[PDB]
């Protein structure tokens, strides 16, 4: 008896299902470390880090909601990415894109 | 004394401790209010001693153990948290998991 | 990308059937429904979800909510569901989802600039409770029954002055109007009782216009089938509810003469089980008849060991009587039955008593409406076993059957459940969120009309909120002009014509009561038994179809020692 | 039928011939009547008297009163009186019979749906307390002096300002202005004292027309004949009081030299033994005239053992003295006299000194006054006997002349006898209720304006409003709108006609003073003897026409360590 | 006549050379001037100067001042001057000499009959502290802050909800109005923080024209080159200064490329040093600029022997940051570096970072603004020696920079400098009184808008008001419509314009910003230095022109055992 | 701890019990205050050890003698009143004349 306890029932649970994803290669080539999260639109990140930017345009890292992945400085690594929803319009961030897609 | 509002809350937890010492004296498992007044007060006493934050962080894993409190208890208790003015100012302690 | 479903527990509160263990009983809950879209859920901090371009929009105040609950485990009388809560302009908004739609898929509830966020993954949320049995004794009952998660509060008296240590009336125009003027200090929704026990019914009219919204009729002022008759001609007329607490003395007659009196009229029997009062020893045959809302009172609930040792010294100091004076003395084991008092626990569990309320400072604990409630299911559950509505394994029935008991069915007996009441989009935002280790215990957060209005708070000084000693204080949805904009005066449809608010010079929000008369049990949500009762005039044995219902007492109860110094 | 005495005592109240013992002291009062009809008193409670066509009677509001306070023992300066009383729009109403005519013969107090009741069978009804000597040092002194039984401060000051710890100043329209809308969060009926020590008169009608009831001359802002010439002058144009704090230093002239300068007007003199100020060693003289008002403070009543010791050290904080600086120290032996301050007690006996007041945390006790006034009446009938007025063997004559010091005489004196004072018909219903075993010491309840506004209150959360811990909790009559309905703010004619509280946007009901210039010694009740009094100027004895006044100290006195905790 | 400087320091406090020890710390002041005439100092008290044609005069409430304040210390950024200080209309009249003209020579403040006294004698007088970093938490931090010197409080919140946690916004218009109108009940001046965070001009101008004197841009919330740019633009058009906690995570680009976004626009950066929030681990670098007003928050100040321990733990809590969750636990040794920590207090010794603040309950103590400072300048004498600009053997000017960094910075940064901050004539008469033996630690007497709101009192039932216990009460400049006369609430000049205060009802004084955009580093009175500093990325070194700063750690600090009982 | 308006309510009763036990101790005939505070304190104690309601109404007439109370003490006190979280809940213990 533990008050207030969970009875969480086992497995598990797929996150974004249905979304069109990618993966890409980035490397950190600043001297200071890079942390990104779960919805940033990942084209926007800090110009040091280095990859394809055209390639995630309109995509968020394909992680938990809430969630973040790090970069250390020389750090390179593939993530997965997957697409914004809703109305796909990109308004903020590095002020690049500021309307649809 | 001139005693500020913060002072005059802290001696409300003191009181919660002495209630919380009597019983454990008289050999009850202690309830969730009374054990986290009773380690808070300790940690207290240890700043006003001077022990340094590092050295309460860990007596305070110390004070009470899982066969001196009620069932459930060291679970309703993740960490305890308490600020007190050591020879160096205010600092705040966190002691987690202190029942064990 | 695939997540186990332990740490999705962890990180934003349970889904789909989990189950929670609610405080230290033995009730559990399995949610039923989650309305999220997995991966898309919104959480606040930094590097999360609510930022500009991300789970945060771009549009004005207007198209976005106030205030967003996420991530909330709702437990209503409709379903106990994992969903957002989105309020706007002190108001519920929508059950949904939450985000920014420029990015996000389904969202329901806009987030914006204008938006604040409570964080309520790993928290229940539920409506605040509807205490409609408060002796207004002293100013200081209205903190004790917020922190403990009511926000509404319906009762009568006007300080200790032995007629309120007696019976929930304000008495007369001065009265209620100076009662209306110090309610705009409390913190809860209020509203007032008159004095209902009168056989002329202009006295009647003159209270009701003066601001009440109800009429106890009480039998320390004379619960005679005379001034019953008139209080409940002066209701229907007027729109208001009337509140009995009957003649326990048999003097005017016994209760079927008292119910020949109501003549199928709405009324609102107090302490329906009879040792708060009532004829001896019946009044609880009361719950078979279609226009009766009962209530118990709580110090009875649930039946316990010590229950009837107490309770014969507290009848005394209540009411103005003499334990020396033979009269004043043989009336109390008439009075407390543990025959009766066993069977109201099984009533509740059955459906057949609707409601749940305090009678607080004059044979009731203000502070002990909720806890009260849920040690009823727990003792109930842990004695009948399922209710035969039970789907599944887990109590969810019976936590929406009784949940309702002091939410939604005080609300609808009192005419203000267009108000209060329920988590139902439109209502006033009255809202508690619990941990589930102290769920009905010790609140985390009481929201009163979409501000905060008081929570437990760590040291003042510290560098973080939650540092010891953390006590609950007064926030500013309890100050000043805030807290005016933030609860409620119910005035009956008269007052509010006569432009009582405009000559009291009331500051607070005024809502009118309405639909007090046509209310009846079957309207009671979940609790609307009529079962054919017996109680035998020797014995008192309570019997429902011939079957003799009655109950075990405990020795020990959850949501006690646990919890509270002392 | 026929009921002894003795249970006729228990259930009812003491009657006609019976005798109480006031609190732990040797005085007894006697009921000297009794308004009732015997086997037609009013009893509330289940099966009593108060309900529906019995004992309750048909009338609308009008027609019936708000609040009865049943079975009395009135304690006033007119008698000691077993009545029920009756209040309506927060006034007295009725002393008399109260119920309902319609079956009960007598009845003047008429009880309707209506009617609130207060139970007072054995209790003992006063009118609140009038301190008006108040250092308005901290806004926590209010509550202090309401839970001792006082209603009314009149005093003056800004806060915790040397100037305030000095004198009951509100110096200035500014500050003036800031104080009267602070004194509506207060739940005790106000009045102000400005600074009345200038040579201008000008700058005095300025501070009356912003508000002030008074002028206070204290010798800290120079007492001399000029300042007192002027603030007389202003008083008489003005019907306002003032207060008098003589020349210690005897600088500008010595006693009567200040007695010519006020010249035969009107005037009150504060603390006329002389130890918290005045003339050395001789202002008590100023008892034997007509146009003076004379009260004492509360630290040397009664005279005790401790009373000299703990005076030398208390003089030096308030004044702003250096006992280093022996200009500042030599005048300590002029002042502190164990010779006047015997006879003050004996003056207070026999009517020479007419009210008792604080000088609150300014060489006085906000808390004390009502009870130091008893302690001197005990030791008094301890040390002379009864007094020449007395009749049968009871005290009453002497508990009339001690009850109107600190009642009816300070509501004299400063032109407020209209609206407060006494329990007489009209008068604002400013009721305590006492215990008799607690009398003087500690209320059961304290009615401001017709509602309780604090009174003892146990746990919150209980199921009675007795269990421990019991303690005094402000009720309704204490609240925000509530409170400005229940509560005077005093103004002086001129601010009244100025629209003084419309731009200062005053929110409680305001009273005006008059009749400030016109009172003399002979119209204070039961304390108007003027004797020929002289002090020799090197011993300081006191002789009353040769007679040497004095008194012993008390080593032991009542209403001390049996009641308080410290 | 002659008195030796010993008798006349006793008496009237220090003068002209005279040096005074500032608590417990190794800080003393050297008194620079004095303007009284000897042998003309005013003095209250019986038989002392202020009295009626002695240092009192003639004159109407028109020409003499409503509170005089006497031989005051005065310590302000300006000097350390020995003089009377006058008080009319609640503002300051005049630095100068008290009196009455009649009779003295050189008065330049008038004291006359509507004159209150506070003698400031041996006592220090300081303009009340500014803090310009409150989380709204929840209401009790104003009487914290109130107790510790502090009379202005910017910040942002509803109260403790998970936004409010981690942030200074108050978001939306229907939280801004609700807070404005929760403000009239604290005894504090306000302004208020919108959340800053949005690409959309418009969701901005809606939360100005609501109220808001500020913005903030949180991390949190999203703190991106595009949300930086926007609110900018937005503080240009509307005259409201933009508070910004960076991107820690350096998600957006680094240091430079915020510093890119600002683009010269004037900011306040929060927490420079880092720790509290900002690019890792370079945001220190932001004080080079001369766009830029740098503040710390206080649990980093001064470098002590605990300070990393307790650090890392609080980081989480404040935030919403999970231990376990990796990602949001490698960023905390890179948010916490003993090199900028170290840093930081010699930065603040050298005047490169010009305010201090609390940060309160979002790792920063509300009642230790002052405290702390003090203790970084104590640590720094003793650590560093003299400074270049001192003169004398005393402390004067490091005092003047170090006072300068909580009153008058602070007021300049936030456009509020014309109606608070400093002691200067036509300002807010917000003034604190402190014992030189308690000097920053606790204070003798707290006035707000020239009423004493809060002062240490002993029992209230005393003869006088320093018996024990003695803690903090609120006075009456705290109480109801006179708190609403003694302080301000803050708007920006579009909510004055659009009616704001007249639509809420709000009840205070109203101030407007004004000056937010056109304030530079060079303004920062004694703290304009802008060095070329840089941090080494991977050892985190700062370095000021290629030397190392750095400093070491306290193990003991003045103004903490001594003082408090906890 | 969470404490609610009740709970910090009785560490006030607690409290007052704490001043009377020790003057009890010095030797001194109890005042009224200080013997309704001890004998509550006590019955609240008896509720955290497990007592049931009706063994309290009787031990509690056992704490304070009439010799250990000053005059008419015993007399202002016809009965005491004190309710407490026994382990089926909070109840009330009255007991009567307890100081005989
Ligand atoms: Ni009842
Ligand atoms: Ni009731
Ligand atoms: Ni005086
Ligand atoms: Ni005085
Ligand atoms: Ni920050
Ligand atoms: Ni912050």
């Amino acid at each position: 008896m533990i008050p207030g306890e969970y009875h969480v029932k086992p497995g598990q649970i797929a996150l974004n299902t249905g979304r069109a994803t990618c993966r890409v290669v980035v490397e950190n080539h600043g001297d200071r470390p890079i942390q990104v999260g779960s919805h940033y639109h990942f084209a926007e990140v800090n110009p040091a880090l280095k990859f394809d930017r055209q390639q995630a345009a309109g995509y968020r890292l394909n992680i938990p909601a809430g969630t973040a992945v790090r970069f250390e400085p020389g750090q390179k690594r593939e993530v997965e990415l997957v697409a914004f929803a809703g109305h796909r319009a990109v308004f903020g961030f590095r002020g690049e894109v500021m309307g649809p897609l | 004394m001139e005693l500020t509002p913060r002072e005059k809350d802290k001696l409300l937890l003191f009181t919660a401790a002495l209630v919380a010492e009597r019983r454990l004296a008289r050999g009850l498992k202690l309830n969730y209010p009374e054990s986290v007044a009773l380690i808070s007060a300790f940690i207290m006493e240890g700043a006003r001693d001077g022990k340094s934050v590092a050295s309460l962080m860990e007596e305070g894993r110390h004070v009470l153990t899982r066969e001196q409190v009620m069932e459930g208890v060291p679970e309703m208790i993740p960490d305890i948290q308490v600020e007190a003015t050591f020879p160096d100012g205010s600092k705040l302690v966190t002691v987690h998991n202190p029942i064990i | 990308s695939n997540i186990s479903r332990q740490a999705y527990a962890d990180m934003f509160g349970p889904t789909v059937g989990d189950k929670v263990r609610l405080a230290d009983t033995e009730l559990w809950i399995e949610v039923e429904d989650d309305l999220t879209t997995y991966g898309e859920e919104v959480k606040f901090g930094g590097g999360k979800v609510i930022r500009d371009g991300m789970g945060q929009g771009q549009m004005l105040a207007a198209d976005c909510v106030d205030l967003v609950l996420t991530n909330a485990l709702i437990v209503d009388h409709w379903g106990i569901v994992k969903a957002d809560i989105g309020v706007k302009d002190g108001r519920i908004f929508a059950i949904g989802k939450a985000g920014n739609p420029d990015i996000q898929p389904n969202v329901t509830i806009p987030i914006g600039a204008a938006t604040e966020v409570i964080a309520a993954e790993g928290k229940i949320v539920t409506a605040g409770g509807i205490d409609t049995h408060i002796h207004w004794i002293c100013p200081q009952q209205a903190e004790e029954a917020l922190v403990s998660g009511v926000t509404t509060m319906v009762g009568g008296g006007t300080g200790p002055a032995a007629g309120t240590h007696a019976t929930t009336c304000t008495p007369g125009p001065w009265y209620i109007s100076r009662m209306l003027q110090a309610a705009d200090s409390l913190p809860v929704n209020i509203g007032l009782l008159g004095k209902g026990n009168v056989s002329q019914p202009d006295a009647l009219r003159e209270q009701v216009a003066a601001g009440v919204i109800g009429l106890k009729i009480h039998e320390d002022w004379g619960a005679t089938p005379a001034a019953i008759d008139c209080a409940l001609t002066v209701a229907d007329e007027m729109d208001i509810q009337v509140a009995l607490h009957s003649d326990t003395l048999n003097e005017s007659g016994f209760v079927e003469d008292t119910l020949a009196a109501i003549g199928g009229r709405t009324i609102h029997t107090f302490h329906t089980e009879g040792a708060g009062g009532g004829h001896a020893p019946d009044i609880i045959t009361a719950c078979a008849h279609p226009n009766i809302l009962p209530s118990s009172t709580n110090p009875t609930l649930p039946y316990t060991l010590n229950t009837i040792d107490e309770h014969l010294d507290m009848l005394m100091v209540c009411h103005h009587l003499d334990p020396d004076i033979a009269e004043d003395v043989a009336f109390a084991e008439s009075r407390i039955r543990r025959e009766t008092i066993a069977a109201e626990d099984v009533l509740h569990d059955l459906g057949a008593f609707s409601l749940t309320s305090s009678d607080s400072q004059a044979m009731g604990r203000v502070g002990e409406v909720i806890l009260r409630t849920w040690q009823v299911a727990h003792r109930m559950k842990v004695q009948r076993g399922a209710l035969a509505e039970e789907t599944g394994d887990n109590d969810n029935f019976r936590v929406k059957r009784y949940i309702a008991k002091y939410t939604i069915n005080p609300a609808l007996t009192h005419g203000i459940a267009h108000e209060v009441g329920s988590i139902e989009v439109g209502k006033l935002a009255d809202l508690v969120v619990w941990s589930p280790a102290f769920f009905g215990v010790k609140p985390a957060t009481v929201i009163k009309g979409g501000m905060i209005a008081i929570a437990p708070m760590g040291d003042i000084n510290a560098s973080i909120p939650t540092p010891q000693p953390v006590h609950y204080r007064p926030m500013f949805g309890a100050l000043g002009s805030a807290r005016h904009h933030c609860r409620l005066t119910f005035l009956s449809q008269a007052a509010a014509a006569n432009g009582v608010a405009e000559r009291l010079n009331l500051r607070s929000a005024i809502a009118v009561v309405k639909g007090c008369r046509t209310v009846q049990k079957a309207d009671m949500v979940h609790n609307s038994l009529q079962p054919n009762i017996t109680v035998d005039a020797q014995t008192y044995e309570v019997r429902v179809d011939g079957e003799l219902i009655t109950s075990e007492p405990a020795d020990v109860l959850p949501m006690a020692q646990r919890y509270f110094l002392f």
